[PDB]
């Protein structure tokens, strides 16, 4: 449809998205993680 | 050219510059000038003309023998108190001879004869590398020997570095020779509050990187050399004239934009001291560093030029360039004015 | 100022860093920062010619993580050194104190000033 | 070199008269020298005699705003006999401005010359009366 | 469109060699493109030997 | 008699060495220069530096052979200069000497001179060694130490040096 | 000195050897020998000329391979340590990485041209 | 303070100022900077020789190596200087203006 010999890209890959967001959510679980240790070591110390 | 082989030249301007931040004994860090020199002459002359090749010969010249006057100096220094520890050197003369190889090395006033010329001539790349690795990396060696230093030294070359890059921006209708007089200008304001609070020399540093990180990589976008290729950009791309403009004022460095936190955070910590008419006549001069910026700006979005056609042709095509990082180093540069308690990230 | 731990010069947050608060949650400068993320982002769809909010939420939300991770440990670096500075300023104070003399901070009914008026 | 300024400034004001003179044409020869080594430096004169004429011109003329201020400091404070206000070096930077004007026989580079030297050499006494310190505290 | 812009004239003052000419400017010629110049001859060319008679 | 001979080849070092340094052309100016190097390794060999001079005299002489291949291969004149040839040459080798002389004669017939430090006048067999017992002749291990603790200086000594030669190949090779 | 002593009585073996070459035996009639001899052809200009070469890359090659001579001399003391096995794997590594240099401007051709 | 000090620092000064005021050779450039490099070397030498320092007596053998591989880096770069013209004086330098 409409095109010529070549799409550089329109069709998006299924290999950087996943590893991508896979990733994002491996951080936005260590920090809120890190965030629930955080209140537990300062309410830990005092 | 094969990148392998890049790949290991730039590990060793890595390798160079981490054996500089790494050491105490002085040798090592000779060695690590010395490395950083030798790597950094293949990344230019990947062109064939005799502009690189005369422009790699003045860099020779001029770096190497700074070189040995900084070994010379670490001789002087071991005449005297025998120690390789970088610490308070006990030579006023070594001292002097010490920050004149570094003045030759990162460039002042007097020194900075081979940096327009250097960068005239060399591709993009080779610029942004040598910029970034050589002004990080002399002034870790200042932070490391501050408290020794003789003041009118630094004092003056700060000085005269600031108003020089200054005064030789007016001119130059190229882009490379605008970028090298604004390296001398920032680099006289990163020299210039060594001796009282070197936080604010390193965060100098590391914002000074960031606007020259966006500003190569918005030359690398587009093969420009002068304000007449910025307006043909003006008329190929809309997002890149707004980025100039922003860019380019926050090498100013106005208040609502991000490059005045180095600037007003420095006339903190410098008017805490007793010294307030030479900081006010250092900002009267970081006022005349910006006409040229405004006369690029102008160049660009702020006016329309006639362009050239075969941008009709141009249209069909996107710039689908590679970019380092763009829009990350962009924002980060520009949009950082109320994070001035990240001061004290580094330190 | 020099450490004050310098000798582990790496340690991005020492052991002393378990006694202050953390930063909180919707803390207006994390918030600040997940604004320049999605900014970020808006100008880097912006730049491949590619539309606006649209077809890069994956990449606003990686840019927005990010700079959201980061301005964390930052914020943590921050509250560490504001408070080892307050620290060792009143260990100072309170080591030296006949250096540092308050003053009889007298009242007004016999502390003359100079008026010069404006007429 | 900090000495012979510091001699210059520890002419007391007071009355050394024709010596504080002496010094001013000291300072402003040094400077004629400085700024003659540069530009016979970056200009390759072709050839060595028009190279020690042009040096000879520079310093002829920033010898002669040496003595020419000296001259009209040491008037002045004669005259009038106030060390305090800056107002017989401000006579002093503009007589030297004019006559550097003279020297060029241009007539408004010389009044702007009268404007920014008589100002800055005022500025230089108001600051030194005041006691404004060289450069630095170093200390913080 | 009556809005006025810049024209030729600016142009050739932002363009070329510097901005503010002297009467030493006809020197600073106007740099190349490609930033290789390629006429460069001036004959470095073979050395003879006589390999004579005895 | 004399006693002065380690001064006394400092001497004939400088005046060789500046003779080279007044830039003739690099054939005389190799020929003063490997003249110095010779007595400069007599001079560190005569101070009590056992191998270290002849070593470094090997070095800076190989490096002058490939200068000279260089000077012949590129730098001539129609006819090269001499010291005594030009005004300027002589001029610069004149002076140059005089000012050797002139320390020569400040040192020996007076007291002290003080250019940049105020250097003691007197002969060099102060300070020196009080006859310690070395038994191993000390420079020797003070090399010996760069194989068993030179760890970390040797690699990169090593690395750098690799880099070199790839550094002067794809120079030569970027035609 | 010792060394200067035999030094000198070999330089006045030199001069009198020069000056029995030319004062002692015979007259010195000039005009035409003090001419320059190629092959019977008197030659353009002169020598001094400028003459190319061939070998760019082995002159630099010698100069860096002599400088890693340099490195590797102090191998015989170096042989009497404690520690062996670092002795033995440094002076390992500077001799590979010295064969890395040479095989590789070897398999990059830097030698076959002009050698 | 045993006078061969001063006598190679002077030595050192004139080589210095020799390697930057010059004529036209690049050549004589190189060669200078390696007899200063010669000059610091001996002068380094005999400040370790007199001090006893023997631990780190590295510093002749390293500093040299380097300095002589960073004159083989000149002599490659006035390799391709002298390739992309006939004459290597001051003059062929004049492009790629200030």
């Amino acid at each position: 449809k409409f095109y010529i010999q070549e799409p550089p890209h329109g069709s998006p890959n299924w290999l950087k998205v996943g590893l991508t967001l896979g990733t994002s959510a491996f951080l936005w679980i260590y920090l809120i993680k890190q965030h629930n240790e955080d209140v537990l070591e300062y309410k830990r110390r005092n | 050219m094969n990148p392998i082989i890049l790949i290991i030249i730039l590990m060793t301007v890595m390798l160079g510059t981490i054996i500089v931040m790494i050491s105490t004994h002085w040798l090592l860090i000779w060695i690590g000038f010395e490395m950083n020199m030798l790597a950094i002459i293949p990344i230019m002359m990947k062109k064939h003309n005799p502009r690189a090749t005369e422009a790699s010969t003045k860099y020779f010249l001029t770096q190497s023998t700074a070189s040995m006057l900084l070994m010379m100096a670490i001789i002087i220094n071991l005449m005297f108190s025998g120690q390789w520890t970088v610490m308070k050197l006990f030579n006023p003369m070594a001292s002097m001879l010490m920050t004149m190889a570094l003045a030759m090395k990162l460039g002042m006033a007097p020194f900075h004869f081979w940096v327009p010329e250097v960068t005239q001539g060399i591709p993009l790349s080779s610029g942004l590398i040598l910029l970034t690795w050589q002004k990080l990396a002399p002034m870790s060696v200042l932070y490391q020997i501050l408290p020794s230093i003789n003041l009118d030294l630094i004092l003056t070359l700060s000085i005269l570095s600031i108003t020089i890059g200054g005064w030789g921006g007016l001119n130059q209708t190229q882009l490379r020779k605008i970028m090298a007089y604004s390296s001398i200008a920032h680099m006289g304001w990163m020299t210039a509050v060594l001796l009282y609070n070197p936080t604010m020399t390193l965060l100098n540093l590391i914002i000074y990187i960031i606007m020259t990180s966006t500003m190569f990589t918005l030359f690398m976008a587009n093969s420009t050399t002068t304000t007449l290729s910025l307006s043909h950009t003006w008329n190929k791309a809309p997002i890149m004239t707004i980025l100039v403009l922003i860019t380019l004022l926050s090498m100013g460095g106005l208040p609502p934009l991000s490059g005045f936190m180095p600037k007003w955070m420095i006339i903190q910590e410098m008017t805490k001291n007793d010294s307030i008419i030479l900081p006010t006549l250092m900002a009267i001069t970081a006022l005349l560093n910006l006409y040229f910026y405004m006369r690029l700006t102008y160049s660009t979005a702020l006016t329309m030029f006639p362009s050239t056609n075969n941008m009709k042709m141009k249209w069909q095509f996107p710039t689908t360039k590679r970019m380092t990082l763009l829009p990350t180093m962009t924002v980060l540069s520009t949009m950082l004015l109320p994070l001035t308690p990240i001061l004290s990230i580094l330190e | 100022m020099t450490g004050r731990q310098a000798r582990a010069p790496l340690q991005f947050l020492p052991d002393e860093a378990r006694s202050l608060p953390p930063p909180k949650l919707t803390d207006p400068r994390l918030a600040y920062i997940g604004f320049l993320g999605y900014c970020s982002g808006l100008i880097d769809n912006a730049i491949r010619r590619r539309p606006v909010l649209s077809a890069g939420l994956h990449r606003q939300f990686l840019y927005i993580t990010s700079f959201v991770f980061v301005g964390y440990y930052l914020l943590k670096r921050q509250d560490y050194m504001y408070a080892v500075r307050d620290h060792d300023m009143f260990s100072y104070i309170k080591s030296h104190p006949e250096d540092f003399p308050e003053k009889d901070k007298k009242t007004y009914r016999e502390v003359f000033e100079e008026f010069h008026p404006v007429r | 070199a900090k000495t012979l300024l510091h001699q210059y400034w520890d002419i007391p004001e007071g009355t050394e008269c024709h010596r504080k003179t002496y010094a001013a044409t000291s300072i402003g020869g040094a400077s004629g020298l400085v700024v003659s080594a540069y530009s016979v430096a970056l200009k390759t004169p072709t050839s060595f005699l028009e190279g020690v004429a042009r040096t000879g011109r520079y310093t002829f003329t920033a010898a002669a705003i040496g003595a020419i201020f000296g001259l009209t400091s040491c008037i002045s404070a004669q005259v009038r006999e106030k060390p305090d206000d800056p107002l017989n070096y401000l006579i002093g930077g503009c007589a030297g401005g004019l006559t550097l004007g003279a020297r060029t026989r241009s007539y408004g580079i010389g009044a702007a010359a009268c404007a920014y030297m008589g100002l800055t050499a005022a500025l230089v006494k108001m600051g030194q009366l005041e006691g404004w310190k060289v450069f630095a505290e170093p200390k913080v | 469109a009556r809005q006025w812009q810049p024209d030729v004239e600016w142009a050739e003052q932002y363009g070329g060699a510097v901005m503010y000419p002297t009467k030493e400017t006809a020197h600073w010629k106007p740099p190349p493109w490609n930033d290789v110049d390629p006429p460069k001859d001036t004959l470095v060319s073979n050395l003879t030997l006589n390999f004579g008679p005895q | 008699m004399m006693t002065y001979i380690v001064f006394i080849l400092s001497i004939i070092f400088v005046m060789g060495f500046v003779g080279f340094s007044s830039k003739p052309s690099p054939i005389y100016g190799g020929l003063g220069l490997i003249v110095s190097g010779g007595v400069g390794c007599g001079i560190v060999l005569n101070f009590g530096g056992s191998f270290l001079g002849l070593m470094v005299f090997l070095i800076y002489l190989g490096g002058m052979m490939v200068v000279f291949g260089y000077t012949t291969a590129m730098a001539t004149e129609q006819y090269p200069e001499v010291w005594v040839s030009n005004k300027v040459v002589l001029g610069t080798f004149i002076t140059g000497l005089l000012m050797e002389f002139l320390m020569v004669y400040y040192v020996l017939k007076d007291k002290e001179v003080e250019i940049v430090f105020k250097f003691n006048g007197m002969g060099d067999w102060v300070i020196y060694d009080t006859g310690d017992s070395g038994f191993f002749s000390e420079e020797a291990m003070g090399i010996a130490a760069l194989y068993s603790y030179g760890t970390w200086l040797v690699i990169v000594t090593g690395w750098s040096l690799l880099i070199g030669v790839v550094v002067i190949m794809e120079i030569t090779r970027g035609n | 000195m010792n060394l200067m002593i035999t030094l000198l009585t070999n330089f006045t073996l030199a001069t009198l050897l020069v000056t029995i070459a030319f004062w002692l035996p015979q007259l010195n009639v000039y005009s035409e020998k003090t001419s320059p001899y190629e092959c019977g052809f008197d030659p353009m200009g002169s020598a001094r000329l400028p003459f190319s070469m061939k070998f760019f890359l082995v002159a630099i090659t010698f100069l860096l391979f002599d400088l890693e001579i340099a490195l590797l001399l102090p191998l015989p003391w170096a042989s009497q340590t404690t520690n062996l096995n670092t002795m033995l794997t440094m002076a390992l590594l500077l001799i590979f990485l010295l064969a890395v240099s040479l095989a590789y401007e070897w398999t990059q051709k830097g030698l076959e041209w002009t050698e | 303070m045993s006078l061969v000090y001063m006598n190679i620092m002077m030595a050192f000064t004139v080589s210095l100022t020799g390697l930057l005021m010059y004529r036209s050779h690049l050549m004589s450039s190189l060669l200078c900077l390696e007899g200063m490099m010669l000059s610091l070397f001996i002068l380094a030498t005999l400040m370790i020789l007199n001090s006893h320092f023997t631990l780190a007596s590295m510093m002749p053998i390293i500093l040299l190596v380097f300095a002589a591989c960073e004159a083989a880096l000149g002599l490659s770069l006035l390799v391709m200087v002298s390739n992309t013209y006939g004459t290597d004086y001051v003059q062929n330098l004049n492009l790629l203006q200030c």
